[PDB]
């Protein structure tokens, strides 16, 4: 039964770190999202000012 | 000049409700004695001043960390042409408590579908005459 118990400790063990993965997995996925939507403004606010120094780039080299 | 407001917004269909998220504010001025303000916000829905809810007041930082939620039980249909509140106040325990900063949100600007999330730079809030009249005659 040595045998079997050992073992029996090797699974509870590797249950509680399989939980701890659980919740790491959560954390990371959360933070994955909520950092995917930052991305998104940044590209939103990225092309605002691209297109705001195209055209003043324009304007500005028309007055030359 | 005061500081920047991180805030959440987003719609839940479920139970035709809007929740206002008040996560935090920064670079807050300060306008009390010890070099910080003691800080609370006010929000509420800006096309009718009702029901205003108010969070918990923060003691002296200039970096109130509120984490607080706030439940608008208001139609999807009549949120559209509803506007959002959230404005900065400065507890003082012996006068007015002072209005640090203030900020608006359209609603038809904004984008339900999505969590919404964002940092948004306070402004002062507006204090134009009053009898707002006007008489038409003839001289001759
Ligand atoms: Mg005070």
């Amino acid at each position: 039964m040595a045998r079997e118990n050992e073992m029996d400790e090797n699974l509870e063990q590797v249950s509680g770190i399989i939980g701890n993965l659980r919740h790491m997995a959560l954390d990371m996925g959360n933070e994955i999202d909520t950092q995917n939507r930052q991305i998104d403004r940044i590209m939103e606010k990225a092309d605002s000012n691209k297109t705001r120094i195209d055209e003043a780039n324009q304007r500005a080299t028309k007055m030359l | 000049k005061l500081g920047k407001l991180q805030y959440s917004l987003d719609y839940d269909f479920q139970n035709n409700q809007l929740l206002v998220g008040i996560i935090q504010a920064a670079e807050l001025p300060a306008l009390d004695m010890g070099g910080t303000s003691d800080p609370y916000v006010k929000v509420f829905l800006l096309p009718d001043k009702k029901k205003k809810f108010e969070t918990k007041v923060h003691r002296k930082t200039l970096n109130p960390v509120f984490n607080e939620q706030f439940t608008f039980k208001v139609p999807y249909s009549e949120l559209g042409g509803k506007t959002l509140v959230m404005a900065v106040y400065d507890f003082d325990r012996f006068s007015k408590h002072d209005i640090i900063g203030e900020f608006k949100v359209p609603m038809n600007t904004v984008d339900f579908g999505h969590v919404t999330e964002e940092w948004r730079d306070l402004q002062s809030a507006e204090k134009e005459q009053e009898k707002l009249g006007d008489i038409c005659f003839s001289l001759r």
